[PDB]
């Protein structure tokens, strides 16, 4: 209901945790579990690539279609470019549908 | 036929190098006309002669206005075949599979 493309069997959930490593134990042994743990942090890269699938469009239109613009008039920024602070914003979400079909 | 119709009477008389230019549209690439039961038939009687039915389609629209989505299709943008007298047109079709209409 939300959007996109529901699945019986969807991209599996990847779970991932840094192993614990305990402080010194005690040297008598002791029954309870170890509550003292190392703090610790770990840190990588991940690559995700997805192969997509596409439908051309075959349209025998005439006049043409609307399409998706980056507005030309100036302004302080740039859209979907960086702030002068280092931030990253999205102006404005951006919809899938421009190009038409008949009914 | 051509017709020259002067002072009110009129002659048919018969042109042999005219053309006339007929395709189909196999990629439905066009505004489809005929599910919606418009009149224009083939006559349920075999000796009746009928006239050919005029295209027209509608796009979208705010009120009579046109919106920028609205499509025009120049229908001579398609390629089609030209006849002339002693040419003839065919074409075949295979129904993909629809469920038995019940009759019963």
């Amino acid at each position: 209901l939300m959007g996109g493309f529901g699945m019986k069997h969807p991209p599996p959930q990847i779970l991932i945790k840094n192993t614990p490593v305990p402080a010194d134990p005690p040297t008598a042994f002791n029954k309870d579990k170890l509550n003292s743990f190392i703090t610790q942090y770990s840190t990588g890269q991940v690559s995700v690539e997805i192969e997509w699938e596409l439908q051309k469009e075959n349209s025998k239109r005439w006049n043409p279609e609307i399409q998706y613009t980056s507005n030309y008039y100036k302004s302080n920024n740039v859209e979907f470019a960086v702030n002068t602070e280092g931030v990253y914003s999205e102006p404005r979400p951006i919809g899938t549908r421009y190009l038409t079909r008949n009914l | 036929k051509e017709v020259t119709d002067n002072n009110g009477v009129k002659t048919i008389a018969n042109n042999l190098t005219s053309t006339v230019q007929v395709f189909t549209d196999s990629d439905y690439q066009l505004p489809y006309v005929l599910g919606s039961a418009h009149e224009g038939c083939l006559p349920p009687f075999p000796a009746d002669v009928f006239m050919i039915p005029q295209y027209g389609y509608l796009t979208l629209n705010d009120g009579s206005q046109a919106v920028g989505r609205s499509s025009f299709y120049c229908l001579e943008y398609f390629p089609s075949q030209m006849l002339r007298t002693g040419n003839n047109f065919q074409f075949s079709y295979e129904f993909e599979n629809v469920p038995f209409h019940s009759s019963y």
